[PDB]
């Protein structure tokens, strides 16, 4: 059981939301694309890391 | 413009005579163009390209020439004779194209003719960066080489001069064989050519080697092929060179479009992709540039100028992936090739060769560890379709022939017949080979037939039996 | 539709609208434009400056400012906006 | 000579075909001789009996 | 397990006829309203042979039409009031009481509000896109974005909420007595207290990032907080109306248009949903055995089982219900299919 | 076994024309009383008069319907010289409001909506022998802008557009030539845009209708890699066709063409006057002297036969 435990918890902090990346010349559609994203990503960020504090308990 | 001139088969013989009413003039022009291919670019003067652009083009023009030169000779060669091929090749024309007597370069004031040169050139060992300017378009050169020697007796006439000047002079099919399989990466298309081309001329030669008699060449030649045996587990050469062929290729992401559909520009790849030579359905700089040019022309997007720049970078994905795809059916029919040339080579070879198999033993352990391998290989549900019905030939000839062999030694007189012959191995091979079977659809009703041929063969062996019919 | 010709249309309809009321009809659908903000230049200004609406009732006062001025020197903005 | 494989090959699905022959026909030969030694047995069955 | 019947109209709307909870007889009457042809009808019809007393008799009973009535429009939706009469929504914008007389076996027209729906300023009629009932109380939604409420003996409309949505509504259900939900065309559900003298919903759902067009909704009958909802992408969305703002639970229930979802009335473990696809499943969440089993976010707890109860290839299936042992619904496939054994 | 219900229409004048709205679901009439009508089809299949208004003040020679995409938008052609634009301003308030008059120096005698994928267009022509093509540059605001006007050097009496959405075929229009002309031939021309010139050309005659013209037609093309042109004029003619090869190193022409006579019907037995494609071109409608109205229809031999012909009562002849 602490096996299994600790290698779902090393698979899942080995996983962690990729940040967006701004390219340098982005579009008004993309610039509003990416604080979709970014707002994503913080909401993404927040789960994966409960869901860490939750395993490593 | 030589070589575009070359391109018209009336013209080649006034302009052979043209080339020889002087002495001085036939000889100056070919041994010109002879040294020319001699690309011997700057070797000791601290590099060759010490400079820039400059010599980076030097060797952009020699190479360029050199092609040009040998597709000149190619096409020559086919049309017909005295060609200008003939003349370049060292084969006078008043001589008879059977009775040439080929000699080294400076043996009995015999020109360096484009044999030599050639020669000279694979001689080297190619890990040049160059490698074969084939590379985008043709020839390894070494292609055109090896398809003068074949002539010798495909093109007709010219008989065995070429195949016995290989043998005697320069030991050219040991010396290049003993480095095969060429790992050339970087097309494997390359490798594979030079790989095809190379078995179909070792082929025809032993053939004819043997069917003249020549016992001590045939035999070092196949001795060495198959005795993977370790001497002075080290897999035999034949079993190394299919271990390098991969009869399975990896899959394209899937393309995804934000204002697009996928589903209609999977239709649009589909189409553009004209054939090939190959019969290969690839768009090809042509279809894809200006189909490419054609699809942003249709998407027209007016008061959003905004949004272009993704636009830009998504055509870019797309041109990459189909670029992809291409190159991938291009080395597959490369593979293709590859591998009827490797059957046919070897299958026929074996099985025409006068029976001198002194370890029928040896000879039947050979095939087991044949069929193992094939078998392995094509049972994978990752291998090509397109690769099946050459193994499928293969296996009904094998099979036909291990089975004569079978009966060949229950015929004989000396525990020491059926030692090597194993019963569970033919038991297994019938598994496999079941197997096999199975998995082939109702495409492929040929593979199957040769499979019902090979099966009523094996059959035919049994006719411990019972043991084994249960 | 992706119809950014008609989403424009409609866009200068709701704006005949706001230079007159001095209140958006429909807020919840234009806080919630999300990606599709991007359909349009003048769809874009008008989902832009409905979010400096809310900095403003969010008391984000630099924010909304900043936002405004954004807009105003890229121009997204039609030039009685200005 | 890979046209001569190719013919080889088109040789030994015709001596296939052959060996098949071969066999169901003397199959069927032996059965019939068997038939005739079983009727010859019968007969002498019979006389036995008489 | 289906009687099929074919009726060369379209069926846009299938009800069972309310059984008295008093009454140990098995539901054997509903309603029909059709789509899609120059002349729509309001039809009702019985699975029972009025005097078939064999307990013992498998039913290959085709459903009879007892009566009809030409309906101006298309039935947009329908709904019994009572045993006796039948409410439709038209895409006209008219709101209809229809009565049945089964002693003669036939409809009137009871009341009708041509009004009901219409665009503020060009009074051009919109169509009524969904309605509910509970006796004597009727609400209608439509593509004007307004929420009217009707009592059935009043001929004025007794509420309009004006403006209620932007977007088209495409459902409504009753959350309470005075409390309804909505769902529209920009994927959301709205609540809405009908004693609120305000036009702005008490709340607002809706699936982040994503404004997928709802049709359907349905309120669990005995928990008053847990509400289905079917979507465009055909998704089954679960939602306890006290815990947030999105779903409890997305399931990915058809490959098109969801058109209606319904818990059972009296087994509420069971839920039904049809779809564009032409596909009818039910879903059981009885399969593990308060909390309800619709709610489990653990998918380790609660093993929905889900069967399709109609053949592979009938066209859309626009409508279903189900009441007790019994489940009816309609198609595009000009059919009717009735079961009165479900379980 | 075609059904006919008589409507009491109870016309001032008789109305010389009916046209269906694109959906069938509304029509127009227009008469000798100088008015123009609009009638809108119930749910039971009852036709109301939901508009009437008072026109013009001369011969209103055609009516036609823009697509829906630019709203209820009708335009009119007339003796007095010009085409009108008319939107259908609705409150249950319905007005046909008159938007613009074209006044470009004849009767115009036929108007035709361009196909929607070139915007919102309006072609006339008239008895000057002049094809004018106007644009409204805002759909919103019905506006026009003469963008070309194409000299035919015969008086023309109808048009027809090229209804091909296929971008490998420039916008092309057909014109007639009413003239008489006891020897001039060509009385069927046929006009192709040409993006290099920015131009109308002219890109064939059809020579063999020397007879007067009255109507003509282009079938919807359906993916045909030609062109079918019915022509009504003494006879019914029916026309294929088929643009010439191409090479894609350099092209500025208008691609000449092979054109084939496939069908001549003279069973009219009067100057057909009118011939109409149904919306699949499948089969042809004629009306002539002969107070009929004929239908043909190709059989899987492509041999055209007629099909119906009717009477004075209205009863179809048995």
């Amino acid at each position: 059981e602490s096996h299994e435990a600790f290698n779902e918890w090393f698979k899942h902090i080995n996983s962690p939301p990729q940040k967006p990346t701004l390219v340098g010349q982005a579009s008004f559609t993309e610039k509003v694309a990416h604080e979709h994203k970014e707002k994503k990503y913080e909401m993404d960020f927040g789960i994966w890391k409960g869901h860490l504090d939750a395993l490593t308990s | 413009i030589l070589c575009s001139i070359s391109c018209n088969s009336k013209i080649q013989e006034k302009i052979v005579g043209d080339f020889t009413q002087d002495q001085n003039v036939s000889q100056k022009l070919m041994v010109g163009f002879v040294s020319c291919l001699d690309s011997e670019e700057a070797e000791e003067l601290l590099d060759s390209e010490k400079e820039a652009e400059d010599q980076v083009k030097q060797t952009n023009i020699r190479y360029m020439t050199k092609i040009h030169i040998l597709n000149l000779l190619i096409t020559s060669l086919e049309m017909k004779a005295p060609n200008l091929a003939m003349f370049l090749l060292g084969y006078e024309l008043k001589k008879p194209v059977s009775t040439t007597n080929l000699q080294d370069s400076g043996v009995l004031g015999c020109p360096r003719t484009c044999l030599h040169s050639i020669l000279d050139i694979l001689r080297k060992g190619t890990d040049v960066r160059a490698g074969p300017v084939a590379v985008w378009d043709t020839p390894h050169l070494a292609e055109l080489c090896y398809q003068v020697i074949y002539q010798l007796c495909a093109c007709a006439d010219t008989s065995g001069p070429t195949m016995r000047y290989l043998r005697t002079s320069q030991d050219f099919l040991f010396s290049q064989l003993q480095h095969l399989p060429f790992s050339v990466e970087e097309s494997e298309i390359s490798a594979m050519n030079q790989m095809s081309w190379l078995m179909k001329t070792a082929t025809i030669e032993l053939r004819i080697t043997s069917l003249n008699r020549q016992r001590s060449h045939t035999q070092r030649l196949l001795h060495l092929l198959l005795d993977d045996m370790p001497t002075r587990k080290v897999r035999r050469k034949i079993l190394r060179i299919l271990d390098s062929i991969q009869f399975s290729n990896e899959i394209p992401e899937p393309l995804q479009l934000d204002f697009f559909d996928r589903s209609q520009i999977e239709q649009v790849i589909a189409n553009c992709e004209h054939k090939n030579r190959r019969g290969q359905t690839v768009c090809n700089v042509k279809l894809l540039h200006r189909v490419l040019v054609a699809e942003v022309n249709a998407l027209q997007g007016m008061a959003a100028i905004g949004q272009r720049p993704l636009l830009m970078e998504e055509i870019n994905t797309i041109l990459q992936y189909v670029v992809e795809r291409n190159k991938l059916l291009q080395c597959l029919h490369a593979k293709r090739h590859a591998l009827e040339s490797w059957r046919q080579l070897v299958e026929i070879i074996l099985t025409a060769c006068p029976q001198d198999l002194i370890p029928t033993e040896h000879r039947q352990l050979i095939i087991r560890d044949l069929l193992q391998d094939l078998h392995v290989k094509i049972l994978d549900d990752d291998a090509a379709q397109e690769l099946m019905p050459i193994v499928a030939g293969a296996v009904f000839t094998l099979t036909a022939h291990l089975s004569q062999s079978v009966r060949t030694e229950l015929k004989q007189p000396m525990s020491a017949g059926f030692a090597s012959i194993g019963d569970s191995s033919l038991h297994m091979i019938l598994r496999n080979l079941l197997e096999f079977i199975l998995k082939t659809g109702g495409g492929f009703q040929r593979v199957r037939a040769h499979l019902y041929g090979s099966l009523l063969y094996y059959l035919q062996i049994a006719q411990v039996f019972s043991k084994l019919q249960r | 539709a992706k119809d950014a010709a008609f989403a424009t249309l409609i866009s200068d309809r709701f704006l005949k609208e706001y230079c007159e009321r001095g209140n958006f009809t429909d807020l919840d659908l234009i806080d919630n434009l999300g990606s599709a903000m991007l359909l349009s230049d003048r769809l874009t200004f008008l989902g832009k400056y409905r979010e400096f609406h809310r900095m403003y009732s969010q008391e984000q006062f630099s924010e909304a400012a900043s936002l405004l001025l954004s807009l105003m020197t890229a121009r997204i903005a039609p030039c009685s906006f200005w | 000579f890979l046209k001569n494989e190719k013919d080889n090959a088109l040789l030994s699905a015709i001596e296939e075909s052959r060996k098949r022959t071969f066999v169901m026909a003397e199959e069927y030969h032996r059965e019939s001789m068997l038939v005739e030694w079983e009727q010859v047995k019968q007969r002498v069955l019979h006389t036995l009996l008489a | 397990k289906f009687a099929a019947k074919f009726v060369s109209h379209k069926i846009s709307r299938t009800r069972w006829r309310p059984v008295s909870a008093s009454s140990l007889q098995q539901p054997d009457v509903f309603a029909t309203g059709s789509w899609d042809n120059e002349e729509n009808k309001v039809c009702v019809w019985a699975t029972s042979d009025f005097g078939a007393t064999s307990l013992d008799e498998e039913y290959q009973g085709d459903p009879k039409q007892l009566c009809d009535i030409k309906h101006p429009g298309d039935v947009m939706d329908m709904q019994f009031l009572d045993k006796e009469r039948i409410v439709t929504g038209s895409s006209t914008g008219t709101v209809t009481i229809f009565r049945h007389h089964e002693n003669n076996q036939t409809l009137s027209v009871n009341q009708r509000w041509e009004q009901a729906h219409y665009h503020v300023g060009s009074n051009m009629r919109a169509p009524c896109t969904a309605i509910v009932c509970s006796s004597p109380e009727i609400v209608s939604v439509g593509e004007d974005g307004r929420i009217n409420c009707f009592r059935a003996e009043s001929r004025d409309v007794l509420r309009t909420i004006d403006d209620a949505d932007s977007s088209t509504m495409h459902g409504v259900t009753f959350l309470r007595t005075t409390e309804i939900l909505t769902v529209n065309s920009v994927g959301q559900l709205k609540l809405w207290d009908l004693r609120k003298q305000g036009n702005d919903p008490t709340q607002i759902f809706s699936v982040t990032g994503e404004r997928v067009p709802l049709h359907c909704v349905d309120r669990h009958p005995n928990q008053q907080h847990v509400v289905a909802t079917g979507g465009q992408d055909g998704m089954l969305c679960i939602w306890d109306v006290r815990h947030g703002k999105m779903p409890m639970s997305l399931l990915n229930a058809h490959e098109a248009e969801m058109w209606e979802v319904h818990f059972h009335p009296s087994n509420p473990d069971h839920l039904f949903t049809c779809s564009e696809d032409g596909s009818l499943w039910h879903w059981d969440a009885s399969a593990d055995s308060l909390a309800c089993a619709w709610l489990s976010t653990d998918p380790t707890k609660g093993q929905l089982e889900i069967t399709n109860l109609l053949p592979s290839s009938t066209l859309s299936v626009n409508s279903l219900d189900v009441l007790g042992q019994n489940l009816v619904c309609g198609t595009d496939a000009e059919a009717i299919y009735v079961t009165r054994r479900l379980f | 076994m075609f059904v006919a219900r008589s409507i009491a229409a109870d016309h001032k004048d008789l109305i010389h024309d009916v046209s269906f709205d694109f959906h069938g679901r509304r029509m127009a009439t227009c008469s000798s009383d100088q008015s123009v009508k609009v009638w809108d089809k119930s749910e039971n299949v009852n036709w109301h008069c939901t508009a009437s208004w008072k026109t013009h003040s001369g011969s209103v020679w055609r009516v036609t319907w823009a697509h829906p995409e630019f709203g209820q938008v009708l335009a009119s052609c007339s003796f007095d010289r010009t085409a009108a634009v008319w939107e259908e301003i609705v409150g249950g308030q319905s007005h046909w409001v008159k938007r613009t008059t074209l006044v470009d120096r004849t009767s115009v005698t036929d108007v035709k909506f361009a196909p929607k994928h070139m915007g919102l267009m309006l072609a006339t022509c008239s008895a000057d022998g002049v094809v004018r093509i106007y644009e409204a540059p805002d759909v919103m605001n019905l506006q026009w802008s003469l963008q070309h006007e194409i000299s035919c050097k015969l008086s023309c009496s109808c048009i027809s557009w090229n209804p091909s959405s296929s971008r490998a075929h420039s916008p092309m229009i057909a014109v007639g030539s009413d003239d008489s002309s006891p020897n001039i031939m060509g009385k069927v021309q046929i006009y192709e845009y040409n993006e290099n010139t920015r131009k109308y050309a002219k890109a064939e005659t059809l020579m063999s209708v020397s007879d007067p013209v009255h109507d003509i037609a282009f079938a919807p093309n359906l993916g045909r890699s030609f062109h079918i042109l019915a022509v009504a004029t003494k006879d019914v003619r029916i026309f294929t066709m088929k643009p010439l090869r191409k090479e894609l190193s350099s092209s500025g022409g208008v691609t000449k063409f092979e054109n084939h006579t496939v069908a001549q019907f003279d069973n009219h037995n009067s100057q057909v006057w009118r011939v109409s494609w149904n919306i699949t071109g499948t089969v042809l409608a004629s009306s002539g002297d002969d107070g009929t109205v004929r239908l043909w229809k190709a059989n899987y031999m492509d041999n055209w036969k007629c099909i119906g012909v009717l009477k004075g009562d209205g009863n179809p002849v048995g």
